[PDB]
């Protein structure tokens, strides 16, 4: 052949050079977005509390709060409806935004 | 820094922060797998290799 | 034939090596952030009173 025996493919041509472009040279900054997002979703059902119930003072007696602890039926006091009380955390709702970006 | 970002090793590694998420989307890794089958199956697809 | 009998086969081939990657290497991170959704569900479902 009378030449170098190497042989040069580039991917993304650059005008007048050898070296090519790679895909990654456009996608810095795509990938450092996504993976913010990506964190900050897990952090807020991560840091959440979920499972724990909240219970408030005063509305079951002392007998009466084993009981429903234990799961057997129970009674309480009117003043305080258990269905806006007894809190039971689940994971918040997910932003529409973080979705969208 | 191309390496560095085709896997989540150098520069594009998140901060290790304690309590938070330190998870990464491989993003340009996703993209270059579905272009690694779609150049390499033409030139396997027939048992000669040159005409 | 005058050479070893072993045979290499890689699954995803790394460049200029040996050994590939199996698929388990890339949903290491997905596979624990699901296993944290679902313990949260039957958490929720499971502890609360019915």
């Amino acid at each position: 052949d009378g030449k170098l025996p190497f042989v040069l493919i580039p991917y993304m041509p650059v005008k007048r050079d050898m070296y090519g472009e790679p895909d990654a040279e456009l996608l810095g900054d795509n990938q450092a977005v996504l993976g913010a997002v990506m964190r900050g979703m897990i952090d807020l059902l991560g840091r959440s509390a979920n499972g724990q119930r909240g219970m408030p003072k005063g509305m079951l007696d002392a007998l009466n709060s084993r009981r429903y602890r234990e799961g057997e039926d129970y009674e309480y006091n009117p003043t305080q409806n258990p269905a806006q009380m007894i809190i039971e955390h689940k994971f918040p709702e997910l932003p529409q935004s973080a979705l969208t970006m | 820094e191309w390496n560095d970002l085709m896997r989540i090793e150098g520069k594009a590694k998140p901060p290790k922060v304690k309590g938070r998420s330190q998870v990464q989307p491989k993003l340009v890794r996703r993209q270059a797998e579905w272009r690694y089958s779609a150049l390499t199956e033409p030139f396997l697809g027939s048992n000669k290799l040159f005409k």
